[PDB]
DNA sequence: ATCAATATCCACCTGCAGATTCTACCAAAAGTGTATTTGGAAACTGCTCCATCAAAAGGCATGTTCAGCTGAATTCAGCTGAACATGCCTTTTGATGGAGCAGTTTCCAAATACACTTTGGTAGAATCTGCAGGTGGATATTGAT
DNA sequence: ATCAATATCCACCTGCAGATTCTACCAAAAGTGTATTTGGAAACTGCTCCATCAAAAGGCATGTTCAGCTGAATTCAGCTGAACATGCCTTTTGATGGAGCAGTTTCCAAATACACTTTGGTAGAATCTGCAGGTGGATATTGAT
């Protein structure tokens, strides 16, 4: 499923991203490292679910999450 | 229940623009602010009552948090409106 | 009346001395803390409102959305440097290209 | 025919898409990634349409951030166009590798 | 008229005999091996307190303690570690 | 009262389950702390320090020195990708770093 | 007592050369050496601000160790052997 | 001869050299004093336990050390050997220090 | 630099839809007024631990030469990555439901906090004994013919 | 394809500073018996949450064409590494004077802990701000005197 985030989305987040030329390799490059970024998250985002002993993995849960990883959230769970 | 800043922030919107308002997202990002903020000066006091074994939080406590987490100018301003609100709320 | 009045803010100071015991900071709280934080609290809502604010006005909306709230915090040396490992969801980036890139 | 000289449609679509904010990635693929990702760890999860939510924005948000970063890099090493020796770079610096 | 001041230095010192009884620790290190304990410490317990707290709870359990030593630490440290822990406190409450 | 042995040793750990649990009690984590939790958590400690403790017990004796260092343990960590990934943002005070020289510097 | 000025300036050639070298470097320009003190200065000051800073809340006069260590904490620096 | 190595190798046995200790590298008196300046500036009159500046010198090198890590790296990348202070400040715009 | 030919955003207005914002009700808090404990302010005084000095030594820092080789600047061209029109499909989205599932209440059995009242672990002292400087030659490792 | 020239080890030595272990308070677990909460354990609802179903519509996938950007190859001025001499200034050793912690007790100024007795959360409902076009406006861009 990874490979649906497709090349032009990949593009355009390297174009938001101040990048004007963008060699072939970076795609496969960038899909790996947003596998990681994700796993990580999920990971943590599914360890608080399942402390809570619930089976929905909710907005709050993330949030916890990505606040553990350093990565602050604005707007969802608060 | 699901308790919120919304009336507060809404209030404060009021006062400095009061041409102004502020859609569901943005107050949702306004939440998460104020509470970001909170928890940031309460653990900050929390470690500082507690390296110098107190088993209180003062404002004092919140003060210094305050210099410690608050860059320069925010920090004096910060200081600042807090001290004015604790002696207008003591004088009664 | 309200504490909140007595001391002459909008903020809860009767919520956020209640957050405060219930939050395990520790096992007594002052009574000028909750204060002190409240008023802290209202203080730092204000200032991003407000350039938040001026963001819309310019952009010629009369209300606030996230991209404002971005605009106001990143356009904002010292509310960046605060809010500098924080993203608003829904915020975008500031426009910004470095300057070798734009054509000869 | 006309035609745009290469380099000058990058620009074009660097200034409008730092200009909105929208979420980049179609969505349904994204929720997909994330039911699968997710499956690995804990199985037969739900997930709330803002958890969803949550996780392709700090995404979006987080490789956007790093492009930035791997300008720097590409630029540094003068050039215009960002390679993965530059992404490698750019998280061997911040931390993440 | 002493002043006390606790240390995680003896049980360091136990736990180095066990794995090598040939090898000494000087004080220095005893140091840097204080540091670790304690803030290992207050990782754990931090991170099992905000667990407590999102879920409402007015304790803070050996499962607490478990979910926030799976999310601080990397992996196989974790697995090994969720081990001993469980070990432990079975060891302890079958008052063995 | 019969012949009391300390929560340590029932629960077969050198970590001190008593004092731990005060710790918890006193630190302001939560109102009340389970009689399990202060267990779990000595274990863990102890075994963490376990772990690292082998490791530079070992750095010591390719070292040739009987006694641990802190350049001992900087060894240990550094050289341990999981200890390192834990202790990433950590500094050991006198640990130097580990001898590293990138290829491209080496004489032709 | 005495007036302190110009200290940073003690932080000399070979001094940031060596922790250049522990630091896997060969080659080293020359502007570098003041671009590293600018940065050495920036680093200190923060550090100290909040050193201090912990130090008055204490109503102290004694910057002490555990007070730099709390700071270095702060800055996500921790600090291994010392105050703990 | 006379005898004189090559430009290059001094170098790399310096490295190979302090990698190998953990002696702090900048001399402890000129430190101590930039401290005590530098403190002065904010409050005035203060004492220091000699481990609160033992503190600060191992962090400061350990925090240098680190950023010539990460600037090698840079300069290498722009395929050089020779670090440059366009380097460093690379090095720390991307580690968050100057964003 | 100008002339001219496409697309390119780009304001001025103009109609609605999905949201704000405004109001009506109310439990669930916030507020009060006491009545105490008890945390932490003050004022002694013990006494580490700091700033400051003398002082003499020799490790390093410093300044100048000398040219080795690195970085920077040009010039050149292979191919890679942009651009675009042509085709195809997978995302929206939009309701429509079914249920798998978080959220509540009411009991209780589980389990912790308390409330004063036997060593374990901390603080000097007491001996030992790794290992920091000293060397002297075995091994390099380098760099000149 | 060497060996002078040294620095790098590496093993052997040897006295001292630093560890390891001993000897005795006292600060602090631990054992016991009680007083509550707190955390579940079932049994039931409103809810989100996942499933389709079925199209259109963008958005993505493709193969062609070629403009320009990365990499390489060479110059060469010149910056920085290297070696030596020169004496600066940091290191070390103690030696105090005393500022300032930190112990220890008395004592207020304050916050907990009730027992009860309006704010802010929810959920509808009437505007209304922006969404979305639709052009025509210099605009920017790129081909061509």
């Amino acid at each position: 499923n990874i490979q649906g985030i497709t090349k032009p989305a990949i593009r355009r987040l390297a174009r938001r991203g101040g990048v004007k030329r963008i060699s072939g390799l970076i795609y496969e490059e960038t899909r790996g490292v947003l596998k990681v970024f994700l796993e990580n998250v999920i990971r943590d985002a599914v360890t608080y679910t399942e402390h809570a002993k619930r089976k929905t993995v909710t907005a709050m849960d993330v949030v916890y999450a990505l606040k553990r990883q350093g990565r602050t959230l604005y707007g969802f769970g608060g | 229940r699901k308790e919120s800043y919304s009336i507060y922030v809404y209030k404060v919107l009021k006062q400095v623009h009061p041409d102004t308002g502020i859609s569901s997202k943005a107050m949702g990002i306004m939440n998460s602010f104020v509470n970001d903020i909170f928890e940031r000066i309460a653990g900050e006091a929390s470690r500082l009552a507690h390296y110098n074994k107190r088993s209180t939080i003062t404002s004092r406590e919140i003060q210094t948090a305050v210099r410690l987490l608050l860059p320069g100018e925010l920090a004096k301003h910060a200081v600042s409106e807090g001290t004015k609100a604790v002696t207008k709320y003591t004088s009664a | 009346k309200t504490r909140s009045s007595r001391a002459g803010l909008q903020f809860p100071v009767g919520r956020v001395h209640r957050l405060l015991r219930k939050g395990n900071y520790s096992e007594r709280v002052g009574a000028g803390a909750p204060v002190y934080l409240a008023a802290v609290l209202e203080y730092l809502t204000a200032e991003i409102l407000e350039l938040a604010g001026n963001a819309a006005r310019d952009n010629k909306k009369t209300r606030i959305i996230p991209r404002h709230l971005q605009l106001a915090i990143r356009n904002d040396e010292e509310l960046n440097k605060l809010l500098g490992r924080v993203t608003i969801a829904q915020g975008g980036v500031l426009p910004n290209i470095q300057a070798v890139l734009l054509p000869k | 025919p006309h035609r745009y000289r290469p380099g000058t449609v990058a620009l074009r679509e660097i200034r409008r898409y730092q200009k909105s904010t929208e979420l980049l990635i179609r969505k349904l693929p994204f929720q997909r990634l994330v039911r699968e990702i997710a499956q690995d760890f804990k199985t037969d999860l739900r997930f709330q349409s803002s958890a969803v939510m949550a996780l392709q924005e700090a995404c979006e948000a987080y490789l956007v951030g790093l492009f930035e970063d791997t300008n720097l890099c590409a630029i540094h090493a003068k050039r215009v166009t960002i390679m993965p020796k530059d992404i490698q770079l750019a998280r061997r610096i911040r931390g993440e590798r």
